[PDB]
């Protein structure tokens, strides 16, 4: 009862923020150590907040080969919690 | 977390008379009583209360803070341990009667504890020495009950392998403890009682002693190789000490050397002349161990470890001239030994339970976790 | 139910739940039945993150307890070095003194807090200020073998904040 | 007077002397008689050292009272079982001789800090008078059981001392003293007391047992007291203090309540769970005396007990009384009811009024008494040495 429908990236707006809207305002370009903002769409309603959230997590990863040895890959969850 | 210590005002009080009611049920449906040598007999018992009580609860009490605890807890732990060890030696071993004999053997069941205790003694609560308390005195009886059925000795005389058993069972249980000194008067005190320790350790090595001759040789072996050991421990701790000084608490140990390592051995050696090169020969190998020991928690219960295996290893060479024995022997070592580490392996897991509240790392060895003192914020 | 189950969330650090219990209208200056607010719980339990975002939506940092604590007695007591520094970077009164007269200093000198003890003295904590039993952090220090705690208060002295 | 106390002690050795050479004439029982000196001197004499600025006091001032009361109490305890003629002297009577010297320290407890040494000779003298009148009264004219003696011993010295205490009342001690207080290694040298006399109670009510069933009875059954009675005083210690803590007052005192609670029932078939249900109640009573009556009798009652002998030796020795009466219920011995009532009755108001004669006639200003500023402190009456 997660289903995704879609995710805005936001890319106008943290472009502004990260100083990178002269390169796009539709590719993200997000400058690293800030934070950036992107929108997450259900299919339908999320009844119970707290364990949706524990329910979902979120992976970066960069070139063609991720690991989290090469710091390419990360996986984190989404919480007040987390790592700022 | 907090390092200020948890309430235990619910968890001491009702695990403390939950033990007791329980010892107390236990003694109605189980126990009972019943001449010239009565108080004869009383007196080696009496020793024995003597060293484990006073010699055993002031020679760790040498921490400038935790004398309080280390006297206090070490009572507490003896009170405990001979009512439960009476149970279990009644239980493993046959109704349970209550002679002196029966409260002699005990309090070696109990001082097999409070010697393992030293080990751990300024990193735990009351509680998790209850639970040290009774884990160890079921898995000492466990191995003489073990020893008993296989190799066919008596079950009480199996209690000569109690200071093996004790020292590699305080090192188990030390060794799972999470991870982290000396003051003049608590010294002083701690001294008293290696003296008291040192004067009656006769005793420990003949109580399970019937013929009198035997207690006899038994008594002045060790006497000999105690004087021999005191006499090699104080003039030698300067050599195994960084600034060429004798240390206290390198004393307080080793003048136990010749005791612990005539121990299993005191009523076959013939001549005194023997007890005095064993006691010289601890002596050595207990200023070797100080020097190298540190190097590869507590030095103490290491040398007192490397000792007790030298007065089996002893034992082993003395029984031959009093092959097939031989192997016997190593085989009961090495069974006292899997039983000591791995008892003492559960007993470490079963301390660092949250529910004991143990205390935070940092407020290792003060007395201020467990005692009420005046002028101190207490709550939130 | 609400206000319980924010304060246990607070006590246990799950800042997700008690973001959620204020985000559904539980007031942020709720205390138990001993006095203590989510901050007192979260400085008890060393919840750095949980204390700023606390401080972030407007709790009131110099709330007392039933015995007089503040946030900042409670996380000198538990010698929480972070949350001492956070509360002091967000405004707590360094000098408080509570019912029976204890500051921070004397909770973080009597149980051995040395590295409380020297922020609090960076921060201009005054270890002049005595109890009703008329005892300072030196002495309390003294009295319970407190000797590196006692020799760092000797050697500050009066340097001041 | 500076010369009242080297007066009174030559007067008193010296009447001591004429009283041995006009009354007293000349070994398995030495053993406990060693157990039982080493208790008396040992065990009360440092158990007492808790006091930050006392210590010499105590151990010096039990010393002294002990050594003048066990020739004074051989020489009254002998002229009452030799009706006024001469008598021999055995190991026996020197266990009787540090008896009287236990129930002397033990109402030395209860004014510790706030007497003189002059005031502890004349109470010696005083108290042992009273003490072995009505042991005599106990064992030869209502012939009870007390041979651990609960009530001839430590029922009768707290109630003495409690009385003597009374007496002695000072308005500005009430609300407490700035000397009356403890230190870390006070209390370290205070367990040294504790556990000795932990470690030879079995001896302390087996000696003078009758060889044979009475006297192995007597020790197990002190032996298993004292093992309950030291768990339960820790639980309760840990029960009435704030956040669990052990009180160093309680680990030290209601530790021993065991020893003291099955002095009567000793001797006697109570068994081993009597005996250490018997010392799990004595250990609770003990802490809870602490705890509650000894700020209730200090400031309600105007009775300041220093070493709190009551909790340690009135209410645990009551109650070991009312055990031997509720033993003697159950057939667990021969003795009458009666007679151990009575023997409860004459211990406790014989110890209140002699404590009373004492008192008064302690209460003199002839005896050195320290004034309030100076109670509980060594330099009253000895030399202090500059560091600690
Ligand atoms: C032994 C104990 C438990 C019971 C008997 C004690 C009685 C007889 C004692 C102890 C308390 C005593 C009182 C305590 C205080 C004072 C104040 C003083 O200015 C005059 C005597 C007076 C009024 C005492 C009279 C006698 C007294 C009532
Ligand atoms: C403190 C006052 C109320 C005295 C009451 C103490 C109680 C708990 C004591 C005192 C006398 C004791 C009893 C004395 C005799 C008997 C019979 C014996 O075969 C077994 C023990 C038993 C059953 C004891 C049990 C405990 C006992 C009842």
């Amino acid at each position: 009862a997660l289903g995704i429908k879609s995710c805005d990236f936001q890319a106008a707006r943290n472009n502004e923020e990260h100083h990178t809207k002269a390169l796009s305002s539709r590719r993200l370009f997000v400058r690293r150590g800030q934070p950036f903002t992107i929108i997450l769409y259900f299919r339908a309603p999320v009844r119970a907040f707290l364990p949706a959230l524990k329910k979902v997590a979120l992976t970066a990863q960069t070139g063609e080969q991720p690991s989290k040895i090469n710091r390419t890959q990360a996986t984190f969850p989404i919480s007040s919690l987390g790592d700022r | 977390s907090s390092k200020y210590p948890r309430s235990v005002r619910r968890c001491l009080p009702l695990w403390a008379l939950t033990l007791e009611a329980a010892l107390i049920l236990l003694f109605y449906f189980f126990t009972h009583y019943d001449q010239k040598g009565l108080v004869a007999s009383y007196q080696v018992g009496q020793d024995l209360t003597v060293m484990a009580a006073l010699g055993l609860g002031f020679l760790t009490s040498n921490f400038r803070r935790h004398s309080w605890s280390s006297v206090a807890f070490n009572l507490f732990m003896l009170a405990l341990g001979v009512q439960w060890a009476i149970l279990l030696d009644g239980f493993l071993s046959q109704k349970v009667v209550i002679t002196l004999f029966s409260i002699r053997l005990a309090t070696m069941s109990a001082m097999s504890v409070l010697i393992s205790a030293g080990a751990v003694l300024g990193k735990v609560n009351l509680a998790q020495l209850v639970v040290m308390v009774l884990v160890e005195v079921t898995a000492l009886g466990t191995l003489r009950m073990v020893i008993s059925n296989i190799f066919n000795t008596d079950y009480h005389m199996n209690l000569r392998h109690f200071y093996v058993f004790a020292a590699y069972f305080g090192l188990t249980v030390a060794w799972c403890l999470p991870k982290p000194q000396r003051a003049t008067i608590p010294s002083l005190s701690a001294m008293l009682g290696a003296l008291f320790l040192w004067m009656f350790w006769p005793s420990v090595n003949s109580p399970l002693l019937r013929s009198p001759i035997q207690r006899k040789n038994a008594m002045f072996n060790t006497y000999y190789a105690l004087a021999v050991s005191v006499v090699t421990a104080i003039s030698g701790s300067s050599l195994a000490h960084p600034q060429r000084k004798i240390s206290m608490t390198y004393v307080h140990s080793a003048v136990l050397a010749g005791g612990v390592a005539v121990g299993t051995s005191c009523h076959l050696i013939p001549s005194p002349w023997l007890a005095m090169v064993l006691g010289l020969v601890a002596g050595l190998i207990s200023i070797g161990g100080a020097k190298c020991l540190p190097v590869c928690i507590s030095v103490m219960h290491s040398i007192f470890s490397l000792l007790g295996l030298l007065g089996e290893i002893t034992y082993i060479v003395l029984l031959v001239l009093h092959g097939f024995q031989v192997l016997l022997s190593i085989g009961e070592l090495s069974l006292a030994i899997v039983i000591a580490l791995t008892s003492g392996l559960l007993t470490g897991l079963l301390l660092n339970l949250k529910i004991w509240k143990a205390p935070h790392v940092a407020k290792y060895f003060d007395d201020q976790v467990f005692w009420k003192f005046p002028h101190l914020a207490v709550g939130f | 139910d609400a206000a319980t189950s924010f304060l246990r969330a607070a006590r246990s650090g799950n800042l997700d739940k008690a973001l959620d219990h204020l985000r559904n209208g539980v007031d942020i200056n709720t205390c138990n039945q001993n006095g203590l607010n989510g901050l007192h719980l979260a400085s008890k339990e060393g919840h750095v993150k949980m204390v700023v975002e606390l401080l972030h939506k407007e709790i009131i940092l110099e709330t007392t307890t039933k015995k007089g604590n503040t946030a900042l007695h409670i996380a000198a007591l538990a010698g929480q070095d972070e949350v001492v520094r956070e509360l002091v970077n967000y405004g707590a009164n360094v000098n408080a003194q509570s019912q029976k007269g204890f500051t921070p200093l004397y909770m973080a000198a009597q149980e051995n807090h040395l590295e409380v003890v020297k922020f609090l003295l960076e921060n201009g904590a005054n270890q002049n200020v005595a109890t009703e039993d008329g005892f300072t952090p030196l002495a309390v220090a003294l009295q319970q073998g407190h000797e590196n705690v006692v020799a760092h208060l000797i050697n500050y002295g009066t340097k001041g904040k | 007077m500076r010369f009242t106390f080297p007066l009174m002690a030559i007067v008193l050795e010296i009447a001591m002397i004429v009283l041995f050479g006009l009354f007293v004439e000349y070994f398995e029982l030495y053993p406990l008689f060693q157990d039982v000196h080493v208790m008396i001197f040992v065990g009360f004499g440092f158990l007492m050292t808790f006091l930050k600025k006392y210590g010499f006091s105590s151990v010096g001032i039990n010393l002294l009272v002990a050594a003048l009361g066990l020739q004074w109490g051989t020489i009254v305890q002998g002229i009452l079982q030799s009706q006024g003629q001469k008598f021999n002297i055995g190991i026996k009577n020197m266990i009787n001789a540090d008896f009287s010297a236990a129930t002397v320290l033990i109402s030395f407890g209860a004014v510790l800090g706030k007497t003189s040494p002059t005031q502890m000779l004349i109470m010696t003298i005083l108290e042992i008078v009273f003490f072995a009148h009505n042991e005599y009264l106990v064992s030869e004219i209502f012939k009870a059981s007390d041979i651990g003696a609960s009530m001839t011993i430590h029922a009768f010295g707290a109630y003495f001392g409690l009385a003597v205490a009374g007496i002695l009342y000072r308005s500005g001690l009430r609300k407490g003293h700035e000397n009356e207080e403890s230190a870390y290694y006070s209390d370290l040298f205070a367990m040294i007391g504790t556990l000795f006399l932990w470690m030879f109670w079995p001896s302390f009510n087996s000696a003078i047992a009758e060889p044979g069933d009475k006297q192995c009875r007597a020790i197990v059954n002190t032996y298993f007291s004292l093992a309950a009675c030291v768990l339960t005083a820790f639980a309760f210690s840990s029960l009435v203090e704030h956040r669990g803590k052990l009180n160093m007052v309680h680990i030290q005192n209601a530790t021993l309540a065991g020893g003291v609670a099955v002095g009567t029932c000793a001797d006697m078939a109570i068994h081993p769970f009597g005996s250490m249900i018997i010392g799990s109640i004595a250990g609770m009573v003990s802490v809870l005396g602490y705890k509650f009556l000894t700020p209730l009798f200090t400031t309600k009652l105007r009775i300041h007990d220093t070493c709190g002998v009551h909790n340690l030796h009135g209410l645990p020795g009551v109650v070991g009384g009312l055990a031997g009466i509720v033993a003697v219920a159950m057939g667990a011995s021969n003795t009458s009811m009666a007679m151990q009532a009575a023997a409860l009755g004459s211990s406790i108001g014989t110890a209140v009024v002699g404590g009373l004669m004492t008192g008064l006639i302690l209460k003199l200003p002839l005896w050195g008494q320290p004034s309030d500023q100076n109670c509980y402190d060594d330099s009253v009456y000895w030399k202090v040495p500059k560091t600690r």
